[PDB]
């Protein structure tokens, strides 16, 4: 568990990927997840209302993956600030602040 | 009905409908253009049927009470 | 590959530009990251042989 | 679906027909008339990306289809994707237009290096 | 599925490199290299 | 009235390039100083378009498939060209549309028309037999070294049909010239009919019969997307095809006719596929 | 403006200007639009 | 390319405005993006559903619009606390932080 933190992100980025991937799965009230299926069994006039159901459930997946992942980087540019100022002022010279 | 300018007015012109005020345009439409589009694709000129004169669309002087 | 969810998705405007401009910025950001943490120098220096 | 259909090496169940990876995505079938098993990798997906310096200097562009093979789109192979329309070069250059794995692209025609 | 993985522009060769340059300055010259000439 | 024209010699039609031309305004809206994205029937910029003659023995008036819209160029002097046949059938059984520029007046007509082979008219120094069931009918004013240069676009979108012209002053002996000139709105028709193919109708000059010496461009119209730029007069004065070239490609993602240095990513790259698989 | 040979005036406000701002800053808000 | 920190601020913020006015001509799956088209061309029962979709993508756009700005009012304001530190220990004092 020493290098925990670098691992918590690839993880943390891994398992965001993986539910954006599930997300399709899932048919949001609509009588199939898959698109192929509405399109081979329904009529245009119902096929426009299931797959309405399905893109706004697979763009609120995806737009919650977006914020998601804004979040996160703004989390890793304060670490990466934070590296950048540890390696100017303790790699590059004597740093007098405590800890 | 008659046209009323500089003041915030409910306009319909050929079909296009909205709300705002109507002021003196000094731009030259060419004789084949209507109505005229900002940046933001917001009808901000317009040209009368009747009278073949351009009218500027302000926006009425919304705001925020604080 | 669906046209007719293409066709259906274009009714929603600017989402999908908006979500992969947001996903470019932060592909961008990443090795803007890397270069402020490890380029902090334009010399290669090397150890001497002994 | 719409996939490569590439031979398999995974040995299914006798009652198994088809297979699912982590995503529950099938990449895996088993051919109903022969009984033999076949990966069903994706058709390739890519980001076309145009590299050009400012066009009061030049017009001249190249076509970075990004994660593509070269041999399924001067053309240059690189990790981030097939590089179409710049000369790679053995020299090394700082870097001016960054198109990544430790690859770079700039103008002196575009040079990709 | 619509998902790439973009690689990243420095390599880890090149980031290890990086860090070598670094150790190198920093043995070999001090605080020196990092408000100057080496 | 019809005549077989017999005398003609027989020749491989034309090609060459269009060049930027074939741009038209897409609607009646003013902008002023603005880049504007619109997805419409243009004509692609550099294309291949086809090139008839009419000189003297050629008189190049064939029928022509419609598609989805016609790009009409004319390097024209003395006016020989006079309107246009469209239609489906082009005979009694359907219903066609008659576009005549005569010695006074034009004359739009929507009827049931009995077309000629060879449809032609004659000025001394015959296009139809019948006409039974007329629905529309629509008298204008006057539309009009190769001196003048006629620039038409037709278009049948929801029964509609869109005419788009320009006037343009050349001196150019042979070619296109090359340059830029936006196509205005000159008229919209309520036919609501289905037009498939068309005809140029020519005049002929008697002194047999000579051909006048003109030439014309038939270019086809697909859909595409164009960006095009509007000055502080409001007049478009430059266009970029979106999907000619990568260049035009990223000035119509980034919406700007000048691109810094640096990589854009412009589109996606789906491979096709090549045959459809059932195994049952 | 006596400072023993160093100048500052690129960086002082001008008094010509109505802005009241240094030549660098004018230029800083020139150059931004 | 100087002052490319302040334009992209200011490039960000007036294509968010952009974005979030162009997304009122988008009819998110009604008959038309125009309240008033809807009002006088259909009855309200029908009227409420066009006008119910209207709704809930600008809804959508608008929580989309304040998302991202909260996210680059963090990043924003993480600037100003470093502006404002280097303000009170480069300006107000000499530094011995390196670079
Ligand atoms: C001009 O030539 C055309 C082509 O041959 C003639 O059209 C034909 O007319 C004959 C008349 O008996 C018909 O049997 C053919 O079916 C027609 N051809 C087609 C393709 O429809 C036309 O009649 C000629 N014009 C004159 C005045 O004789
Ligand atoms: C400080 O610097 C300014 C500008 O760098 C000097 O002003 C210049 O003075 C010379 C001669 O006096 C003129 O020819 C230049 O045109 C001036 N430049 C500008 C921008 O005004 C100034 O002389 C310097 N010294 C002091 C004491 O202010
Ligand atoms: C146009 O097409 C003809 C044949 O249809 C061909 O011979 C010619 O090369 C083409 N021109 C161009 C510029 O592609
Ligand atoms: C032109 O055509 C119109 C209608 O077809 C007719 O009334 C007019 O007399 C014609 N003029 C000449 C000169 O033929
Ligand atoms: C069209 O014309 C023919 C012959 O002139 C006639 O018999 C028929 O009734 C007409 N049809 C209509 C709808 O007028
Ligand atoms: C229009 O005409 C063409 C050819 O005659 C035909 O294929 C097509 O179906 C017609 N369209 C309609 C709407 O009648
Ligand atoms: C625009 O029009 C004005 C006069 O109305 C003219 O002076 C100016 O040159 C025109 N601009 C262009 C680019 O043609």
């Amino acid at each position: 568990s020493a290098l925990g933190k670098l691992q918590n992100v690839v993880n943390q980025n891994a398992q965001a990927l993986n539910t954006l991937v599930k997300q399709l799965s899932s048919n949001f009230g609509a009588i199939s997840s898959v698109l192929n299926d509405i399109l081979s069994r329904l009529d245009p006039p119902e096929a426009e209302v299931q797959i309405d159901r399905l893109i706004t459930g697979r763009l609120q997946s995806l737009q919650t993956y977006v914020t998601q992942q804004l979040i996160r980087a703004a989390e890793i540019r304060a670490s990466a600030n934070l590296a950048a100022t540890k390696m100017s002022e303790c790699v590059l010279g004597q740093s007098k602040r405590v800890d | 009905t008659n046209l009323v300018k500089n003041k915030c007015v409910n306009f319909n012109f050929n079909g296009l409908t909205g709300t705002g005020v109507l002021t003196e345009s000094n731009k030259k439409f060419l004789p084949f253009q209507q109505f005229g589009r900002d940046i933001a694709d917001t009808t901000d000129a317009v040209r009368d049927p009747q009278t073949l004169e351009i009218l500027d669309i302000t926006p009425c002087s919304f705001g925020g009470v604080s | 590959d669906s046209t007719e969810c293409s066709n259906l998705l274009l009714q929603y405007g600017s989402f999908c530009t908006q979500l992969n401009r947001a996903l470019t910025g932060i592909a961008v950001e990443q090795d803007k990251n890397t270069q402020e943490v490890f380029a902090q120098v334009k010399q290669i220096y090397k150890t001497p042989p002994i | 679906g719409t996939g490569v259909l590439t031979e398999s090496n995974k040995k299914f169940l006798p009652f198994q027909q088809f297979g699912r990876d982590i995503a529950d995505t099938t990449d895996a079938v088993r051919d109903p008339q022969t009984l033999e098993i076949l990966d069903i990798t994706p058709c390739s997906f890519g980001g076309v990306s145009v590299i050009t310096p400012g066009t009061n200097t030049s017009n001249q562009v190249a076509v970075l289809y990004q994660g593509v093979n070269c041999t399924e789109v001067n053309v240059f192979q690189t990790r981030a994707g097939c590089l179409i329309g710049a000369e790679h070069v053995n020299n090394s250059y700082e870097c001016d237009i960054p198109i990544g794995a430790g690859i770079c692209a700039s103008y002196q025609s575009i040079i990709a290096y | 599925n619509g998902l790439t993985v973009l690689p990243p522009l420095l390599t880890d060769e090149m980031i290890a490199q990086y860090t070598s340059a670094l150790l190198a300055g920093t043995i070999t010259s001090g605080w020196t290299f990092g408000a100057g000439p080496a | 009235q019809c005549v077989n024209l017999r005398t003609r010699t027989q020749l491989p039609p034309a090609y060459t390039n269009s060049f930027t031309r074939g741009v038209y305004y897409p609607d009646k809206v003013f902008r002023s100083s603005v880049l504007h994205s619109t997805q419409d029937l243009f004509l692609p910029f550099f294309s291949n378009v086809t090139w008839f003659h009419a000189i003297h023995k050629r008189f190049d008036n064939p029928v022509l498939p419609f598609n989805d819209g016609v790009y009409f160029a004319s390097t024209e002097k003395s006016n020989i060209i006079r309107g246009w046949i469209f239609g489906t059938t082009l005979d009694s059984k359907t219903q066609s549309l008659l576009i005549v520029n005569n010695a006074t007046n034009v004359v739009i007509k929507v009827c049931e028309f009995q077309f000629c082979n060879d449809p032609f008219l004659g000025v001394y120094y015959g296009v139809y037999s019948s006409a039974n069931n007329c629905t529309f009918e629509y008298v204008s004013q006057p539309f009009l070294n190769f001196k003048n240069l006629r620039e038409f676009v037709f278009k049948n979108i929801d029964g509609y049909f869109k005419i788009y012209s320009k006037h343009t002053p050349i001196n150019l002996v042979r070619d296109l010239p090359q340059g830029f000139s936006a196509l205005e709105p000159l008229v919209d028709l309520p036919i609501g009919i289905n037009i498939t193919r068309f005809q140029t109708l020519l005049a002929l000059h008697r002194s047999g019969w000579t051909a006048g010496a003109a030439a014309y461009y038939v270019g086809y119209l697909q859909p595409r997307t164009f960006l095009l730029k509007y000055n502080e007069n409001g007049t478009i004065t430059d266009a970029v095809d979106c999907a000619l070239d990568p260049l035009s490609e990223t000035k119509c993602t980034l919406k700007s006719f000048t691109v810094e240095k640096g990589i854009y990513q412009t589109s996606n790259f789906r491979v096709q596929p090549t045959e459809s698989i059932v195994r049952f | 403006k006596d400072f023993g040979g160093f100048n500052f005036s690129q960086i002082l406000p001008d008094p010509s200007k109505p802005s009241k701002r240094s030549p660098i800053e004018d230029l800083l808000f020139n150059k931004v639009t």
